[PDB]
């Protein structure tokens, strides 16, 4: 999981 | 004549997305200000039924999305697991907004299937990160996937080309196991940069091995090199895969002036990519996507609507509702930033050569 934002 | 997916109600719905407020209205109003709607066939979008959404998405996910949407419950314990949170808040009405967009992209695809047009446009679509059971990256429903599945009723092979700054992971993953849909994404790939996937070594799985193409690009790329890369890959893809229809995602978060400040493109460079795809003369479904400088996104998609129409537009932004957003210059052209291109010719050559080798397998 990553942040965009 | 191109189909333009539009209604006042649709645009108003799309205006309420949390991370791009008013963008849909700005885009439509600029296109209207250039009188381009008079050269297109306007088609009201149908809302996607639960069944149409469930051809990709799980009922559990859709049921949870519809639940939190009723009142905008942004504190539901299950939301984390369904991808709702900072990037994808549970705003009141979001299920309706996402069914509307899904529905718009399906409608566009149906126009294509029916021979109504060769080009159908949904500038409010392209929400390419959503997974079957997870919102991701400002995307709640994968309308691109839904549009591709709809086209698959009539067209034997679909090419998806994704020119958004970010890797089109949701669409790639949806089709990673099939040879009937080829996905091609050009994007920034640097550890820490969303969503963290899509290296040149990612080519799909099983029967879909080699039917995913990923083009990892570094910060600062400009029109000329980007087009060289895009044309080189698309030339090979087109010979190898022989698409019968195209879905094209044109996120404007690559354009100079974007707060994300990564690529350094202008609408003219993206338009050359678009032009190359349009001369194939295949059924082509046009989507938007990212774009966080709202005025520049409208400048980009207006210019691109122009190239779809074969018109050159006045450089002067016409007076309209959002005229003041276009200062201090009030022109359609966008000037690239004065910062380094971090893409080394050799690395680009290795990438293209690797892709060429992968495509030799596509029979
Ligand atoms: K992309
Ligand atoms: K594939
Ligand atoms: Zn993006």
């Amino acid at each position: 999981r990553h942040k965009k934002x | 004549v191109p189909v333009y997916i539009y209604s006042p109600e649709y645009v108003s719905m799309c205006d309420s997305l949390a991370k791009i407020p008013k963008r849909a209205s700005m885009v439509h109003s600029l296109i209207e200000a250039y009188a381009l709607h008079k050269q297109m066939r306007i088609v009201k979008p149908k809302v996607a039924s639960m069944e149409e959404m469930a051809t990709f998405h799980t009922d559990a996910y859709l049921q949870h999305l519809q639940k939190v949407s009723q009142e905008g419950d942004d504190d539901h314990p299950d939301s984390i697991e369904y991808g709702l949170g900072y990037d994808c808040p549970a705003t009141e009405g979001i299920f309706d907004y996402a069914a509307a967009i899904g529905g718009a992209t399906i409608t566009a695809a149906q126009c294509l299937i029916d021979g109504m047009c060769k080009v159908a446009i949904n500038w409010s679509g392209g929400w390419h990160h959503a997974k079957k059971d997870e919102a991701s990256g400002f995307c709640y429903l994968n309308d691109a996937v839904l549009g591709i599945l709809r086209l698959r009723r009539k067209f034997e092979r679909i090419l998806y080309v994704d020119l958004d700054l970010h890797h089109g992971d949701g669409v790639e993953d949806a089709f990673s196991f099939t040879s009937k849909v080829m996905t091609v994404s050009l994007h920034k790939f640097s550890p820490g940069f969303f969503p963290g996937t899509g290296d040149v070594s990612d080519v799909g799985l099983g029967k879909g091995r080699y039917y995913s193409v990923n083009v990892p690009i570094q910060d600062g790329i400009q029109d000329e090199k980007y087009y060289q890369i895009c044309e080189s890959v698309l030339k090979e893809v087109y010979q190898a895969f022989n698409p019968k229809a195209v879905v094209l995602q044109l996120g404007a978060d690559t354009i100079a002036g974007d707060p994300m400040c990564s690529f350094n493109m202008t609408p003219v460079g993206i338009g050359k990519c678009l032009k190359y795809i349009l001369q194939w003369q295949l059924a082509t479904l046009i989507l938007g996507g990212g774009g966080f400088n709202l005025a520049n996104t409208a400048r980009c998609w207006t210019y691109l609507t122009g190239v779809i129409l074969g018109k050159t537009l006045s450089s002067e932004i016409p007076d309209h509702e959002f005229f003041t957003a276009y200062g201090p210059d009030y022109v359609l052209e966008i000037t690239p930033s004065c910062r380094p291109d971090r893409n080394e010719p050799h690395r680009i050559q290795q990438i293209l050569n690797y892709i060429k080798g992968n495509l030799k397998h596509v029979v």
